[PDB]
C-alpha cells in the first residue's frame, strides 16, 4: 500500500506553513512517479511518459525544505546538487556527471535503484542567458543545451565511485530517461 | 534637436541619429544653402558609401534654394567619378545649383515630385576695385557661364543655344514641365 496524495500532504504540513498549491504539484508529481515505475512499459500502457517539475518562488520560502523533508517519507534515493557549480564540456568547471555520480553515493552504487530515485536542482536561474551572440559562454546558456539530453533520457558515462585514478579508464552506463529532476 | 531611432540587429541593439539611419542605406541629404562646408561633408558621405558597395545605387535628396558655385561644383565632379549611379531627387525646391546636380544624376534615375518646383538662371557675381581687376573677373565668370551651359546641354540633351536664352533670366519649370524638358526622367506620385 503506497501513500496517498493526502496523507503525503499532511506530512508536509507538519513543515511546511502557507502553500497549498505548491504541495499539490509535488504530491500529484510524486505520486504519479510510483505509479510509472510500477509498469514499466509492461502493462497495456507502452511507453508511459515523464513530467518534471519546475518550482518558482521568492528566496527563503522554503523551496530546499520541500526537497529534504519529502525524502524522508518517499524512502527511495534522493539528492541535491548546485547547478552554479557547471560549465559547458572540455572546461574544469565542468562536472555534468557529478550529479549522477552523487545519486549513486546514496543508493550505495545500486544502477537499478538509483535509476528508480528523484534528483533536485536549486539556482536555476543562475544559467540564464543575458543576450549579449558576439561571445560564447561557457556557463549560462551554453549549460542548458547540455541538459537538455539528460532529461528526455539518455545514458551518461559515470566513473565509477567518482574515479579513483585514470588507469582504470572504464565508466558506469546508467539509463536516464526514468529519473525525475526538480 | 535630432531624434535617436533604434537599430534592431542580431548582434544586440544600437542607438542612431535620424540623419545616420539612413546614410547606412545609401541616402544623403541637401539642405540649405550649398556652402563649403555643407558641400565637403557629402562629399565624404559618397565615398564613404562607395568603399562600403560599388554596384549599390544611391539616392541623394535635394532641397535647396542655392549656393556658392564652386562649392557644388566639387560635388558634381564627384558624382561622376563614382561608379555607382547617384539617383536624385527633388523636394520642395532646386535653384539654379539644386538643379544644375539634380541633373546630373544618373540617367533613368531622377525624379521630380509632383508639387516640387526648378528654378534655373545665370551665375552671380560682382567686384570692387581697378578697371584691370574687373576684367579679369568679368572674363571668369563668363567662362563659367559658358561651362555650366555645356554641361547643362549633355545632361538635358538640349542644344547649348536653347540653354543660353532660357537661363539669361530667372525661369520657374514645373515638375511636369521638367519630365519634357530633358531635366528628369519620371515623378514618383504614388507607391506601386
Ligand atoms: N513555505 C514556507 N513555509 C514555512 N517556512 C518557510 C517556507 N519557505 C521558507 N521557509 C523558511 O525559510 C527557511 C529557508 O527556506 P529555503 O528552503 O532556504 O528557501 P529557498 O528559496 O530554498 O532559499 P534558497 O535555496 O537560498 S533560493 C526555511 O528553513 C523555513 O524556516
Amino acid at each position: 500500500a503506497l501513500p496517498t496524495p493526502h496523507e503525503i500532504r499532511n506530512h508536509l504540513d507538519d513543515y511546511v506553513i502557507g502553500q497549498e498549491q505548491a504541495k499539490k504539484v509535488l504530491a500529484v508529481a510524486v505520486y504519479n512517479h510510483y505509479k510509472r515505475l510500477r509498469n514499466g512499459d509492461t502493462s497495456n500502457g507502452v511507453e508511459l511518459g515523464k513530467s518534471n517539475i519546475l518550482l518558482i518562488g521568492p528566496t527563503g520560502s522554503g523551496k530546499t525544505l520541500l526537497a529534504e523533508t519529502l525524502a524522508r517519507l518517499l524512502d527511495v534515493p534522493f539528492t541535491m546538487a548546485d547547478a552554479t557549480t557547471l560549465t559547458e564540456a572540455g572546461y574544469v568547471g565542468e562536472d555534468v556527471e557529478n550529479i549522477i555520480q552523487k545519486l549513486l553515493q546514496k543508493s550505495d552504487y545500486d544502477v537499478q535503484k538509483a535509476q528508480r530515485g528523484i534528483v533536485y536542482i536549486d539556482q536555476i536561474d543562475k544559467i540564464s542567458r543575458k543576450s549579449d551572440s558576439i561571445t560564447r559562454d561557457v556557463s549560462g546558456e551554453g549549460v542548458q543545451q547540455a541538459l537538455l539530453k539528460l532529461i528526455e533520457g539518455t545514458v551518461a558515462a559515470v566513473p565509477p565511485q567518482g574515479g579513483r585514478k585514470h588507469p582504470q579508464q572504464e565508466f558506469l552506463q546508467v539509463d536516464t530517461s526514468k529519473i525525475l529532476f526538480i | 534637436l535630432v531624434p535617436m531611432v533604434i537599430e534592431q540587429t542580431s548582434r544586440g541593439e544600437r542607438s542612431f541619429d535620424i540623419y545616420s539611419r539612413l546614410l547606412k542605406e545609401r541616402v544623403i541629404f541637401l539642405t540649405g544653402q550649398v556652402e563649403d562646408h555643407m558641400a565637403n561633408l557629402i562629399v565624404a558621405q559618397m565615398l564613404f558609401l562607395e568603399a562600403e558597395n560599388p554596384e549599390k545605387d544611391i539616392y541623394l535628396y535635394i532641397n535647396s534654394p542655392g549656393g556658392v558655385i564652386t562649392a557644388g561644383m566639387s560635388i558634381y565632379d564627384t558624382m561622376q567619378f563614382i561608379k555607382p549611379d547617384v539617383s536624385t531627387i527633388c523636394m520642395g525646391q532646386a535653384a539654379s545649383m539644386g538643379a544644375f546636380l539634380l541633373t546630373a544624376g544618373a540617367k533613368g534615375k531622377r525624379f521630380c515630385l509632383p508639387n516640387s518646383r526648378v528654378m534655373i538662371h545665370q551665375p552671380l557675381g560682382g567686384y570692387q576695385g581697378q578697371a584691370t581687376d574687373i576684367e579679369i573677373h568679368a572674363r571668369e565668370i563668363l567662362k563659367v557661364k559658358g561651362r555650366m551651359n555645356e554641361l547643362m546641354a549633355l545632361h538635358t540633351g538640349q542644344s547649348l543655344e536653347q540653354i543660353e536664352r532660357d537661363t539669361e533670366r530667372d525661369r520657374f519649370l514645373s515638375a511636369p514641365e521638367a519630365v519634357e524638358y530633358g531635366l528628369v526622367d519620371s515623378i514618383l506620385t504614388h507607391r506601386n
